[PDB]
């Protein structure tokens, strides 16, 4: 997964 | 009046850009209702136009819910100057929020050829940021890396610490945790932390707490990314942000790893009960896939297709991170064939991450 | 003083142009200029940085099957280093690990002779270094880095109208880089304009590295039949003029002979290229040629593929390391021998993890 | 293999 903005 | 209220409409963009909703929002209702006691004037009319479609999107940021491309098409239906620098950089953050990677970049990489006509150099850092921000979903590093150290840097002069410099620091750490410095991402993480605890603000907390657990799961440290990824998920679930749905699924994936399948189930279900209350069909297929792979038979027709629907989405990132974690769960159970099937499909989603830069 | 100072600079002009017997000329006249002057230390290790930078070009103009010496004379006055002959220092030793192949070390001194970069006084001495910097990144497939780098120094090129060897091995690094992230047409479309540039310069190690390039471009796209006339052309060139570059040339052949199943033509550019490697001492082709020779005609056996590998990864390059473990991976789930593939496909990722944490 | 310079 992609980390959060 | 037509001089007056392009001020008043350039200080509704200001609070947009401060995050001042109810503030904004006055202002918005106070400017359309003038509007309505004027002649026609269009490039005014459209100036408005696209501010709102501005404001919408810094409203569903603060407050989302379970009319965009409607507005959408009245823009894309009518500039130059300013009014085309908004309209492809407004344009370019409604496709970064739709997921649609390639289009916002191509969006923005149009926006910035008449980043002239911005003075104000804050103005510019949010730009910048943005810009970092899609480059590190499509994992383009270096680009992202660049980008938000400019956007850092300016944040840092002014010594304006707000919500746009927290989430420089998560991209840079970002970044870092892409290319395995997981000890420069953890350092950039804490400072990250403690920004977001003095903006009391409880997205940002929560995101940094996701990001913890998110750089310390790519080291290997499971128990402590477990407690991180439960802590993100249950405020963001208390402020019912769809964010809850990414920082469950996470917490679900590392139960999965941890062999903690009691647990693994009570957060899968909790995970699609979510994701399916934010209609989220690709966390729904996200699900899917880790509980055929770990808490199901394994079948390879169910994950291959969950896979073509990720690929299909064009989310390579997260496809590549899960074919990984397929593939070396099929080969420490000594499943070789389907371990050679996965490993293949992930060096053709790496490939196709490469072609895209 | 300032005059045999200023000769110093004008043989260093002369190296850079690749001007070979302009500069050893100009070389024995400073060497007769010195011994005829007083105890000058700022001078003799201004010599000395110059005349390690000489003896680099004359190895890659005319290269042999004291580098150390001269190396370990330089390092052993550092302390006195200061400015522009600092910049000499870690500029020159930073050429000289690039030649060993030994690229992280080779970037740190770049690096460290970038902080200093001010005592360039023109932009096309300057173009040198940016190609270089370009140059070393390639080979750790820095691809961001190596573009950005050879695209400074090709602007110069362009701009003041050098058509030399630097501007061509900058097309050749660009197009390189683009394979790399496979845009081989607009790559293919860069080595036409190098191998052209590359004929008007008249020389043949550039004719040949060119001819190879392509090869190389074509062999990522898949067109293996147009790539072997591409890799034989360059391995012709380069044994004719006894050029070490003529047994990677080999070895790319052999190589596609064997993806293609000309297992004919395959031996005989293998038993071709390792007497080739022989004769250079090249051991990491040697092991290169082993490597494919098991894989493609042999029983391929394990255990040698992994020593292959073990020694490939310990010599440091993973570039290579990379494409023929990916290559031996693809190999054995072709034939669906699953858990060997399985088995590269793992050591293919801790590479790959390697080449990304060095960046 | 890498492109030669
Ligand atoms: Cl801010
Ligand atoms: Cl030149």
């Amino acid at each position: 997964e992609r980390g959060m903005t | 009046p037509s001089e007056e209220v392009a001020v008043k409409l350039n200080e509704w963009y200001k609070l947009i850009r401060a995050f001042e909703a109810d503030q904004a929002e006055a202002l918005k209702q106070e400017i359309e209702y003038d509007l309505e006691d004027m002649e026609e004037n269009q490039d005014l009319l459209l100036y408005f136009s696209l501010m709102e479609f501005r404001h919408r999107i810094m409203l569903d940021k603060l407050m989302p819910v379970k009319p965009f491309s409607d507005m959408l098409n009245e823009i894309e239906s009518n500039l130059t100057g300013l009014l085309e620098y908004y309209f492809y950089y407004f344009r370019g953050m409604y496709e970064f929020k739709q997921k649609n990677f390639i289009l916002a970049i191509d969006h923005y990489k149009h926006a910035e050829e008449k980043l002239e006509y911005v003075e104000d150099e804050i103005e510019k850092a949010e730009f910048l940021f943005k810009v970092a921000e899609v480059y590190y979903h499509i994992k383009q590093t270096y680009f992202s890396m660049n980008y938000a150290s400019q956007a850092l840097d300016i944040y840092t002069k002014y010594e304006l610490y707000g919500r746009r410099r927290v989430q420089c620091e998560f991209i840079i750490a970002g970044n870092l945790t892409d290319v395995y410095h997981h000890e420069k991402a953890l350092t950039h993480l804490c400072s990250a932390l403690e920004h977001a605890r003095q903006l009391e603000e409880a997205y940002m907390i929560a995101a940094a707490y996701y990001n913890v657990g998110h750089c310390k799961y790519s080291l290997g440290d499971y128990k402590e990314a477990e407690g991180y990824f439960k802590t993100a998920a249950a405020i963001f679930e208390e402020h019912n942000f769809q964010q809850a749905v990414q920082a469950v699924f996470s917490l679900t994936h590392i139960y999965c790893k941890e062999g903690k399948y009691d647990k693994a189930v009570e957060a899968y279900d909790r995970g699609i009960k979510s994701a399916a209350e934010w209609e989220d069909d690709m966390y729904l297929t996200k699900f899917r896939l880790i509980h055929e792979l770990y808490l199901g038979s394994g079948d390879l027709n169910v994950l291959t297709e969950c896979f073509d629907l990720l690929e299909s989405r064009q989310l390579l990132a997260d496809a590549e991170d899960l074919l990984h974690d397929t593939a070396e769960r099929f080969n420490q159970l000594e499943h070789y064939e389907s371990a050679a099937f996965f490993y293949r499909r992930l060096m053709n989603i790496k490939k196709k991450l490469a072609e895209q830069r």
